């Protein structure tokens, strides 16, 4: 039924730049905010990046990633510059169809969820 | 009375992000239906 | 198509709901501001 | 403590009016939406009114009860005009302290309850 499908990761040198993209293939998803959460080895699954009103990052990614979407192609990107080791993690694309209240940071508050791209990031 | 102004001014700020959000998800949503009825 | 209209009327509703009592309360705590931060 | 305390139940008779009085007593209720939920005799407990932006009642009062509210005295008002039999139950003020969205109408959605006061109307066939 409805899916949220990942694509772009993969094994990146430290200080590099990498674009991930989300196709959501449910319905229209441009009522919808999307974001990215992020997990790591070992650690939960954490907020990264969120759009609907505006743009919202973790402070550990603001200044280095940008979040974007395309309405038309039913999409939304993670924009990655300047990237380290600690950025290494699963990177999970996700949407809220919620017509009430839901806060962006908390991942129980996204009902649709891709199954994720791994990101790794190699030191120097 | 110090702790109730910090916390009437929290549950304002905490309402406030509310309306921002539920703001752009009706307009996202009328817009969609405003393309909709046209096609209909 | 028209299963999409009914949804979006439908949400539309329940958002205008919302907003509806969140503005009265954001109203409500302002008042309340005001005459607190007055008695300070 | 904090107490909602209703008053003006009682007995009266089919057609008649009565006046609940809800006195909040905690703190700051004016920032909160207040109302009324019944239970009557092995019946659960049913929406009534509420009052926040604008009134809400109950299909089966309408146009009978009215909901008021005086900041003032931190009260709110249930008047209730051509009473039935099919009224009769224990009447409980509710109270919403959430800055989150909370349903009119659904009594888990209130955080602070009364203890309820008894209201009895009597049929007009008496023995």
């Amino acid at each position: 039924q409805v899916q949220l499908q990942e694509s772009g990761g993969g094994l990146v040198q430290a200080g590099d730049s990498l674009r991930l993209s989300c196709a959501a293939s449910g319905r229209t998803f441009s009522t919808y905010p999307m974001g990215w959460f992020r997990q790591a080895p070992g650690k939960e699954r954490e907020f990264v990046a969120a759009s609907s009103s505006r743009a919202y990052y973790a402070d550990s990614v603001k200044g280095r990633f940008t979040i974007s979407r395309n309405n038309a192609k039913n999409t939304v990107y993670l924009q990655m510059n300047s990237l380290k080791p600690e950025d290494t993690a699963v990177y999970y694309c996700v949407a809220d169809s919620s017509p009430y209240y839901r806060r962006y940071d908390a991942a129980q508050d996204y009902d649709y969820w891709g199954q994720g791209t791994q990101v790794t990031v190699s030191s120097g | 009375l110090e702790e109730e102004l910090k916390q009437l001014e929290e549950e304002l700020q905490a309402i406030e992000e509310q309306l921002a959000q539920l703001q752009w998800k009706a307009q996202a949503r009328k817009e969609k239906l405003a393309q909709l009825k046209e096609k209909l």
